[PDB]
């Protein structure tokens, strides 16, 4: 679902845009991961898990 | 739904259609200019010979 900006008076003088940020943004391999690198910007760890 | 990779829902081809109605307009109209230069420069004629 690229983001076309027309730019030019004429055919093709235009790009591609896009965006991804949510509460899944941590790191992303593919996905996020499972157990990690998703919960870390949702969910964080800071429970009692570093006790 | 979708950028110029279609063809018959593509940008591009929407664009170039336009333009060729427009060449299509441009065009005749550029024929009756010269029709009706031709006509004038007739006219002169037929006036000259009619003297």
């Amino acid at each position: 679902k690229n983001l076309v900006f027309q730019i030019g008076a004429n055919a093709t003088q235009q790009i591609s845009v896009n965006i991804e940020d949510m509460g899944a943004d941590a790191l992303g391999i593919k996905e996020a991961d499972g157990s990690i690198a998703a919960l870390h910007s949702v969910n964080d760890l800071d429970v009692t898990k570093f006790a | 739904d979708n950028a110029a990779d279609c063809a018959d829902i593509g940008f591009d081809a929407q664009l170039k259609v336009v333009d060729e109605a427009i060449n299509q307009v441009s065009s005749q109209r550029a024929k009756l200019g010269a029709v009706q230069n031709r006509l004038e420069h007739t006219i002169n004629n037929l006036s000259a010979s009619g003297e």
